[PDB]
């Protein structure tokens, strides 16, 4: 077989070892980004399954960059924490060398430059990690939604998702989202992100996180409640049809 | 066998093949014979013409080092001028430490801990020849001959290569009938015979003979290429007894 | 069977498979064409996405080196962006150092002998990097000693000059059709046309200006990157000539 | 066979290191040697075997001095032992004398050489020291101690406890011969007795290799004016100190 | 040298420091701000060496910021100052060091209370109710000996910090071009624009 | 049955004493374009026939240039001669600028030979896969070279490497006592490479495409002739 | 046959890392140790795997050790591994204090260790640590605080946890009775009211454990850091259920 | 499946056979060494087989002078022995440099159990098939023998051997020590004790010896000396007749 | 103390024409008070139609151009026989010069 090593090429041109990396994020909790037109937001599920440990010092899935940026993964968990240390210091040497604070470009493409660098020379392993990076560059105002995968590469979406069970979020967001127009508003633009959510969290709002970011670096996470007052608010019109 | 692929590796008997295949490789290259005459040796190698479009008196076998060495060989031609340069560093910087010119002796240990030492790694490949040489120092001159483990000792002349073995006998000979050093001058002549008595398993490939000498008579000391009249002489003085 | 594991290992006939395999692996990606005009070179290629939620512009598959050299890659894409910088970075130093521009097949130059450092072992010298790069490269670009140049760039290490070429999963139709279709006293929009004509054919998907993108480079202007409402109606006033003849 | 044993980098699916067990081996095989602890001593111990009478075994030692408080034996592959000693000597000096001016406690040398004793193991392309040793010596604020050292890198204290071919019994023996209190002319004694069914050859002077921890020797200095330098507690027997306590059974 | 003033009062400590910038026989400036906020309760005021003041400033500021995300948890005046005599100490022993003389004040949101820690180039650091830096001092210190109280208002503050440059400008040879002040406390750090606008 | 455990690596003698990847290596010069060199007592000449993809694409050139006073073309991978060929750009002007002497023609071929060397003795690597004849005109007059992938560079009166180059190196072999004399006179010194050449043509002929020559010798730098230029030999 | 567990820079066609799960299978053959969280403080029980008449336990530790002033952790794998990160866990604790002039934050600790342990798995030549921690702390940034980490690299936060042989037992019958609030002397009744049940020995004896707490309040403005001794052991041991 | 081939990796039995292998090619020499220590001398014999005509015997021993104090002989290849032969020869010019006395024979033969052990552990190449045998007179010690062989091992002989027959040479010589119940030879110099081991050889190999067939070298008051070519019959002779 | 530098007098000039250009310079050569030949050129041809002239301290003089003049070789060997446009050309020399901007040539140059 052909799929033992990162530097050798199959007959038809594959490299499989990176391909199996992918095959890592599927394995991990769902996470997906959605944009409007003067915000993004995030979402993701809690691995609430097994539960008796503390609850304070929760990972939320999403962390923040710099003031302007969060990002989002999914994959192996350990994996995950390099990649989001890297980019944070990056973030501040980039204001060092440039005043300038970081473009959601920029960083995404230092990130998958990462995730590149990983799957060069052999004595290495590609990160498991899939990741979507949203946020606004400094002094302006139009949103941004980036995602990275294992191999390298990045990409822009209008909104997107990675994970176990992303092919049917993706589904719904696809005949829901509207290329032409944007949700126009913040809360309409969550209400969008969590019924797509809620298609693979299994009932109840103990097992999303919702994080909302809005230009000039302003970004806030959301609470238990506030985000059951739309599981709420969308389980009426469920069988209200 | 899975004990005749690397080059570090022992053989249940303590036996190191690579090596032992690098010989093989050895005793198929050209013949090259060494003479060690009075004072001063003498060295001949066998040059083979391919095709006719092989411009005569061009493409050397033998090389000097420093000005006082001969130097010939047999085998992977590459490895041979390699295995050289190496020679003529390690003979350069020890003129450049003590100012007299590199002890033979000295030399060819130089040389052998070289070769010793690639058979030790198993990331790199042995010498692919067998090497003959020597020269005229304080100690007049002497005639030693490497070979592809690193093993090497004096001789009273010696030759490697595909015909090897007539040359021994046609050699041991010489040394019978003249127990007494044999001569300056006489060795060349002899010399440029040994070879065509060897060349007989080339037979259908005509070839170009090649030889140097070095002699605190003849040379003074120094070694040189046999070109001119005196290499004439030789070979006739050669082709005459072959018939 | 047993020799195509090894990047520096030659088969009983003197051939070397991962770098055979290694282009193989552009066929995967999609279609890229170029032609030359002795008006200006033309670039154009497939986008082909997933899904209606990618941003297309998204897909750069057809990019500026300079002013004056513009280029479209086809294979795997984290590879491909290390050679655009690096072709970028060899363009501009050359500048700098000249006050001049890099003749394109100069700058082609350097790019393959970037792709000739691969290998891994240790026999003298440095080159580190594992593999072959997965990618080609048509490289459109004008200067003042060979006028409208237009090349290939493979993994081998070595390149072609081209008047006309295809290459990614199409290359095979694609590049018969150019072979009975370009001649010298092409104009430019001439050539935009049978460019997108060729896609359409050996494309797939109804040609929209969504997953077809065009560009080109001139004297004049350098390289431009057609937007969309012009690449769209180039497709209409396209389509039309099909209904006559 | 596994495919996990040929790897120091390699966990079997269970989770044991491999090569580690075989160079674990080669000590299980070595020749038998002991430890004691006493209260106011300790007894390190080893036997002896000769290729051929025809070579000077009074050459080659196997109960080993690091520092004037400390000595240490062994079970396993010789020649590992013989520099993992002089390695151990100087990580010693380099390490703790000079740096805090005086000789480093029991506990902390043993894990200075467990520590080198650690490098052979993470990392391919090196194998494992096929040596485990028994160090015993004393420091002021520890009393005496006895520790054991194994390729793995891990290390222990025992009371007493034996490692080698004819381990497995002489560590019952005396596990019933010891409590807390022998003085160590008994640990001596103890120790004979046990070193006697571990063997097959004989019982003499030089086949036997026994050294121990005990009093200052204000003999053995070379030197005399300053007060504190008061001596070695580390003393190797010599050859008829010995047979002497064999006659007394 | 420039003027680096700062007293720490009831619950908050202030900042002054001179507005102009000289290069040689011109003053290519009369509005300069030597402040620097590492986060939103430390504030740090600078003056030494041209390049070496601000290369260093925003270096500093950096680390505290990343630190800062990361944790996610704010600093405390105390162990920023810290890092920050860490950093000069190493410098003053390479090939190059940093000729920065510094002021940190910040509101230890944990204890309630305001902190100035004051620290010159050489490393050397000390916690201080009021300080200075280069020659700023001797022109200054006596009064504050006098009328400096512990439980003095903010606003009581500034009328004393006032008579200091009063005095700082009676008898200095500089014209440093008047000062810029600030403060830091429970809610932050503002800028008294109209100490300028006075 | 039947494998052969000892082509792996380069570093591996079989048990006859052959180093089969080396092997390999030339017959890649075998499947390579043929080129022909030859030269008499006052000037040197390589032939070369340019190969191609489509009818769209360019010629891929083989002859390059080294100093004002030697050259060669080449056979096999392409970017193997490019190191090497530029490895030999640089030695020349070591010893050009350094001593203000040019680089004499033997001196290249050792020059050339201990650096094939180096990639069939060590682990990890692979030997050049490609062929030159080089050409010069030093203290010596006229020279020509004949290098390969083993490091053996051997100097002829003529020759040909290539597909196909054995029926162009045969009548070299005969012509031989007539070229030889050849001096003064380059214009038929060329007129004899072509024909030598065309002794190995099967699918076409040359065109003024396809055909690359260069000369050096007495009064004559190292230059090429490209297309348009050549036309008055086809 | 043919598998991809041969390798820690290996993912199998489902991106399993296996070589790091078989080290997580380590863990299930070292001894039960126990974490437990309180109102007022954390209690840390062991339980002494290796065992022999003849072994010195009232001195030496093997379990239960100090990084910090202020923050313990409980060892369960590879004695050596666990060694080797120890030290450097104590090293960077120092480097925290003396650039901050301030102690290190738990999570801070145990996050820089978990990260040291993540990087052994994603590249060549090295090998993960078969270790597992359980450590138990406190900082004026978040009171007490029980983390965890194992070999793959990841860490977290629990209220009451164990590791080691017999965890599903363990961690069951915690699942059960713990009480979030529960006081420490119900904790440490708690440790040993479950080390029992999942023991084998005929009896549960006290040369065969490890206890520590971490304990403070108004008194002492600061935090008390106990490591009981045998003594205390089989004290507090008799008082509860053991003759 | 190749244990063996490794250098480094231990088979289930902690057996290294690479190592072990190393030594049968100490055999490959068919040659015999023993060597004996006067009052005030040290003697170690070595047979010289020279199978060839051409080879001229001035160049064909297994024994160099390491200082001019110290003596070596060694049973294996000539490359390898050439090898070790030139390190030790140097770690005594160092030494003495580095320590201002003249190395004892005990130490280099450490060093080099040593180096050879090193050489071994960490793989940096494959171990030397050659036995090598350290003879001087000591200003400590005096009569000194020791021996140093390819898996780092070494050891002092009242007078060893070392060949194609170990135990003949070897036995022959515990019934004669068995006798004199003495650790060595008596005798005021040199010259009868050189007679005592050609005397004691020939009786376990079973044939004559002349002034060729053998070789020797002994040590004196610090003056180490190869026997002469020529001289070697004398002794040969005067030992030839008072049996 | 070693002082690696000289001063050998010399004068160079250079007129631009309106399509022809100049460049001329004496031929002695001194050191301090003395003559080392009244005839050593300090103009020489670069090739690709350039003249270029390095004066000041001889070596360095010397060295620039051998230097400048190697270079217009390689511009050659890797732009395919291209013609180094004379803008191209200073824009290159200061490079060279720039490039020993702390131990720099004590010269004076002119193209």
């Amino acid at each position: 077989g052909y799929d033992r090593a990162l530097s050798i090429f199959s007959p038809d041109g594959h490299i499989f070892q990176v391909e199996y990396a992918l095959e890592a994020v599927k394995r991990g909790t769902c996470a997906v980004g959605v944009k409007g037109k003067n915000c993004v937001v995030l979402g993701c599920e809690r691995r609430s399954t097994l539960k008796l440990q503390d609850t304070r010092i929760t990972p939320s899935k999403v962390s923040k960059i710099d003031s302007h940026v969060v990002l989002s993964f999914s994959g192996l968990n350990a994996d995950s924490r390099i990649l989001i240390e890297k980019a944070r210091v990056e973030a501040q040497s980039h204001r060092l060398t440039l005043e300038d604070p970081v473009t959601v470009e920029y960083l995404t493409r230092y990130v998958a430059g990462v995730q590149q660098r990983y799957t060069q020379s052999g004595g290495v392993r590609p990160f498991g990690v899939s990741t979507l990076i949203a946020g606004f560059d400094p002094r302006d105002d139009e949103p941004k939604l980036y995602q990275t995968e294992p191999s390298g590469i990045y990409s822009s979406w209008s909104a997107q998702t990675i994970g176990r069970n992303s092919k049917t979020v993706r589904e719904f967001l696809e005949k829901n989202y509207d290329r032409k127009e944007p949700p126009a508003t913040v809360e309409e633009c969550v209400k969008l992100t969590v019924r797509s959510l809620l298609e693979v969290v299994q009932t109840g709002a103990k097992n999303i996180e919702i994080t909302v970011v809005k230009p000039d670096s302003d970004i806030v996470a959301l609470s238990s409640e506030e985000i059951n007052q739309y599981v709420t608010q969308i389980e009426q019109e469920k069988q209200e049809q | 066998t899975g004990y005749d692929l690397s080059n570090s590796v022992f053989s249940p008997d303590g036996r190191n093949f690579q090596v032992e295949y690098a010989v093989k490789a050895v005793e198929n290259g050209t013949t090259s014979i060494g003479i060690k005459c009075n004072d001063g040796v003498v060295f001949a190698v066998e040059k083979l013409i391919t095709s006719k479009l092989l411009v005569p008196q061009k493409n050397v076998k033998i090389q000097v080092v420093d000005r006082h060495i001969g130097c010939v060989y047999s085998g992977l031609i590459p490895d041979g001028r390699h295995l050289v340069n190496r020679g003529r560093e390690e003979a350069a910087s020890f003129k450049k430490l003590y100012k007299t010119p590199i002890p033979i002796p000295a030399f060819a240990d130089r040389l052998g801990q070289y070769v010793q030492a690639h058979t030790l790694y198993n990331s790199v490949r042995p010498f692919g020849v067998s090497t003959i040489f020597g020269g005229v120092d304080k100690n007049g001159a002497h005639l030693y001959m490497l070979e592809p483990s690193g093993s090497y000792w004096g001789y009273k002349g010696a030759a490697t290569g595909k015909g090897r073995q007539s040359a021994k006998a046609e050699l041991e000979k010489l040394v019978d009938h003249h127990p007494e050093g044999l001569s300056a001058r006489e060795a060349v002549k002899q010399a440029a015979k040994i070879i065509y008595l060897a060349h007989e398993d080339n037979k259908e490939k005509d070839f170009e003979l090649e030889i140097s000498w070095c002699s605190l008579s003849e040379t003074n000391g120094l070694h040189k290429f046999v070109k001119g009249d005196l290499l004439q002489e030789a070979i006739d003085f050669a082709q005459k007894e072959i018939n | 069977s047993e020799y195509d594991r090894g990047v520096s290992t030659f088969s009983p006939e003197g051939r070397l498979f991962q770098v055979e395999y290694s282009l193989e692996a552009i066929k995967l990606g999609s279609t890229a064409i170029g032609i030359a005009t002795k008006e200006g070179v033309v670039l154009g290629v497939e986008k082909r996405a997933t899904s209606p939620l990618l941003e297309s512009d998204s897909i750069e598959k057809i990019v500026e080196i300079d002013r004056h050299i513009g280029c479209a890659m086809s294979g795997l894409t984290a590879d491909a962006r290390s050679m655009i910088e690096h072709a970028r970075t060899a363009a501009v130093t050359h500048n700098l150092y000249y006050d001049e521009d890099i003749n394109v097949e100069s700058l082609t130059q350097s790019v393959c002998d970037l792709a000739l450092r691969f290998g891994e072992g240790a026999s003298g010298e440095e080159r580190l990097m594992s593999r072959p790069f997965g990618v080609a490269l048509l490289i459109a670009g004008h200067d003042a000693d060979d006028g409208y140049q237009l090349f290939h760039a493979e993994p081998s290490g070595t390149f072609y000059r081209y008047n006309a070429k295809a290459i990614g999963s199409g290359s095979e139709g694609a590049q018969a059709e150019l072979l009975n279709e370009w001649h010298s006293s092409l104009t430019l929009k001439e050539a935009e046309l049978l460019v997108l004509k060729i896609l359409k054919q050996v494309m797939e998907e109804k040609l929209d200006e969504n997953n077809a993108q065009l560009s080109c480079i001139t004297k004049q202007d350098g390289f431009k990157i057609y937007d969309n409402e012009k690449t769209a109606e180039l497709i209409k006033e396209l389509k039309e000539k099909e209904a006559a003849e | 066979t596994d495919r996990y044993s040929f790897s120091l980098t390699t966990f079997s699916p269970s989770g044991k290191l491999g090569q580690i067990d075989y160079a674990l081996t080669a000590v299980k095989q070595g020749v038998t040697s002991l430890g004691i602890k006493a209260t106011n001593g300790v007894v390190i111990a080893t036997e002896k075997k000769s290729s051929s009478p025809l070579a000077m075994s009074e050459t080659l030692s196997k109960v080993s001095l690091l520092t004037p408080d400390i000595g240490a034996v062994y079970s396993g592959m010789g020649p590992d032992y013989r520099v993992l000693v002089d390695k151990s000597r100087k990580v010693a000096h380099t390490s703790y004398k000079r740096i805090y001016g005086e000789y480093p406690p029991t506990k902390l040398l043993v894990s200075e050489v467990a520590k080198i004793m650690q490098e052979a193991t993470q990392s391919g392309g090196v194998r494992p020291f096929g040596v485990s040793l028994l160090i015993a010596g004393h420091d002021e604020f520890n009393g005496f101690s006895l520790y054991q050292v194994d390729p793995s890198g891990s290390y222990f204290p025992w009371k007493a406890t034996a490692i080698g071919k004819g381990s497995v019994a002489a560590k019952t023996f005396l596990e019933k011969r010891w409590n807390d209190e022998l003085e160590l002319e008994d640990a001596i004694h103890i120790a004979l007795l046990t070193l006697k069914e571990s063997v097959e050859g004989e019982f003499n002077g030089d086949t036997i290799e026994l050294a121990i921890i005990g009093d200052e020797n204000p003999d053995l200095l070379g030197y005399t004016g300053i007060p504190t330098d008061k001596g070695p507690r580390f003393r190797k027997l010599t050859s008829q100190e010995i047979n002497d306590r064999l006659e007394a059974l | 040298m420039d003027i680096i003033l700062g007293i720490r009062v009831q619950d908050s400590v202030i900042l002054a420091s001179s507005k102009a910038v000289t290069r040689g026989i011109s003053v290519l400036k009369d509005s300069d701000d030597k402040t620097r906020q590492l986060s939103p309760h430390t504030l740090m005021s600078f003056a030494g060496e041209a390049g070496d003041t601000v290369q260093f400033a925003e270096y500093i500021q950096a680390n505290i910021q990343l630190y800062s995300i990361r944790e996610d948890y704010e600093l405390s005046p105390q162990a920023v100052s810290s890092f920050v005599r860490q950093e000069l100490a190493k410098s003053i022993r390479s090939r190059r060091p940093y000729q920065v003389n510094v002021l940190i004040g910040g509101y230890d949101k944990k204890k309630n209370k305001p902190e100035l820690y004051q620290i010159d180039y050489l490393g050397t650091k000390v916690e201080l109710p009021y300080g200075a830096h280069g020659y700023s001092g001797f022109y200054t210190f006596s009064l504050l000996d006098h009328h400096y109280r512990p439980d003095m208002t903010t606003e009581e503050g500034l009328d004393l910090l006032k008579l200091c440059v009063q005095e700082l400008e009676k008898r200095m040879p500089m014209d440093f071009k008047g000062v810029i002040v600030k403060i830091v406390d429970k809610d932050g750090i503002r800028q008294v624009d109209d100490f300028q606008a006075q | 049955m039947f494998r052969n455990n000892y082509d792996g690596d380069t570093v591996t003698f079989s048990p006859t004493g052959r180093l089969f990847q080396v092997e390999y290596a030339l017959e890649a010069i075998k499947q390579g374009s043929v080129t022909v060199g030859l030269r008499s007592n006052t000037h040197a000449v390589l032939v070369a026939l340019k190969r191609n993809a489509d009818e769209l694409s360019s010629y891929q050139k083989k002859i390059i240039k080294c100093d004002e006073h030697m050259g060669l073309s080449l056979a096999g991978l392409a970017p193997d001669a490019r190191v090497l060929s530029n490895y030999l750009r640089q030695q020349c002007n070591y010893s050009s600028l350094v001593f203000n002497r040019k680089l004499a023609v033997e001196r290249a071929g050792h020059l050339l030979c201990d650096k094939a060397q180096k990639n069939t003795q060590s682990y990890g690597g692979r030997p050049y896969g490609v062929g030159l004849l080089i050409i010069g005109y030093d203290k010596s007059g006229a020279h020509l070279l004949e290098f390969q992938p083993s490091g053996n560079v051997t100097e002829l009166y003529g020759t040909a490497i290539g597909a196909r180059s054995q029926g162009a190196k045969t009548y070299l072999e005969r012509t031989l006592d007539t070229f030889i004399k050849i001096d003064g006179n380059p214009d038929e010194l060329i007129k004899a490479g072509v024909e030598a050449i065309s002794q190995s043509l099967r699918d076409e002929s040359l065109t003024v495409d396809n055909l690359s020559i260069a000369i050096v010798g007495k009064d004559t730098p190292f230059t090429i002739y490209d297309g348009e230029a050549v036309a008055k030999y086809i | 046959s043919r598998r991809y567990d041969s390798r820690t820079t290996i993912f199998s066609p489902e991106g399993r890392l296996y070589q790091v799960e078989y080290a997580l299978e380590s863990i299930s053959h070292a001894g039960t140790a126990i974490g437990i969280m309180a109102s007022d403080g954390i209690v840390l029980a062991a339980e002494r795997k290796v065992t022999s008449t003849l072994l010195e336990q009232d001195t030496s530790t093997e379990k239960l050790y100090k990084l910090n002033d202020k923050i313990a952790v409980a060892v369960a794998g590879l004695t050596a591994d666990a060694e080797i990160l120890i030290n450097t866990a104590r090293i960077h604790a120092q480097n925290y204090l003396k650039t901050y002039n301030e102690d290190i934050p738990v999570e801070i600790l145990v996050r820089r260790l978990s990260d040291i342990k993540q990087g052994y798995t994603q590249h060549g030549g090295l090998r993960p640590f078969g270790v597992s921690f359980i450590y138990a702390g406190y900082d004026d940034r978040y009171g007490y605080q029980l983390y965890t980490s194992n070999p793959s690299g990841n860490y977290t936060g629990w209220k009451a946890i164990s590791v080691g042989a017999n965890t599903s037992a363990a961690q069951t019958l915690l699942q059960m009775d713990y009480k979030d609030d529960m006081k420490v002397d119900d904790a440490i009744e708690l440790a040993l009211k479950t080390l029992s049940k999942t023991t084998d020995s005929s009896a549960l004896t006290y040369d065969r454990l490890e206890f520590a707490t971490i304990r403070k309040g108004a008194n002492d403005g600061e935090v008390y850091q106990k490591i009981f001794k045998p003594q205390e052991i089989k004290d507090i041991l008799v008082k509860t259920g053991i003759t | 499946a190749g244990y063996d081939r490794h250098i480094t990796i231990f088979s289930p039995e902690g057996r290294l056979y690479q190592v072990e292998y190393a030594f049968k090619a100490t055999n490959q020499t068919n040659i015999n060494s023993l060597a004996v220590r006067g009052k005030d001398c040290t003697v170690v014999i070595s047979q010289k087989k020279v199978p060839d005509k051409l080879l001229d015997p001035t160049t064909v021993s297994y024994i160099f002078c390491i200082s001019r104090t110290i003596g070596m002989v060694v049973n294996g290849p000539i490359p390898d022995a050439r090898n070790a032969a030139l390190r030790a020869k140097a770690e005594a010019a160092e030494f003495r440099y580095k320590y201002g006395y003249d190395m004892p024979c005990d130490v280099l033969a450490k060093r080099m159990a040593n180096l050879s052990q090193i050489y071994t552990q960490r793989a940096y190449m494959r171990p030397l098939g050659v036995i090598l045998t350290f003879v001087s007179v000591d200003e400590e010690l005096g009569p000194s023998i020791y021996k140093t062989d390819p898996a780092g091992y070494y050891v002092g002989y009242k007078a060893t051997a070392t060949g194609p027959k170990q135990q003949e040479i070897t036995t022959n010589l515990e019934n004669h020590f068995k006798k004199s119940k003495i650790d060595h030879i008596n005798e005021e110099s040199w010259e009868k004790v050189v007679e005592f081991a050609i005397t004691h050889m020939i009786d376990a190999l079973g044939t004559e010896f002349s002034k060729n067939d053998l070789e020797v070298g002994v040590a004196t008051k610090d003056k180490f000396f190869t026997l002469s070519a020529e001289n070697i019959e004398e002794r040969l002779v005067a030992i030839a007749e008072q049996d | 103390q070693f002082n690696p530098y000289g001063d050998n007098g010399g004068t160079i000039l250079g007129i631009a024409g309106e399509d022809f250009a100049v460049l001329a310079g004496d031929t002695r050569n001194i050191t301090d008070y003395s003559i080392n030949s009244r005839y050593e050129p300090k103009v020489f041809d670069c090739g690709d139609n350039i003249v270029m002239s390095a004066n000041g301290f001889a070596a360095d003089g010397d060295a620039l151009v051998k230097r400048f003049k190697n270079s217009v070789k390689w511009y050659h060997f890797d732009h395919n026989d291209k013609k180094l446009s004379i803008n191209s050309a200073a824009r290159n020399i200061q490079h060279l010069l720039y490039g020993k901007r702390f131990f720099p040539y004590y010269v004076h140059t002119i193209i």
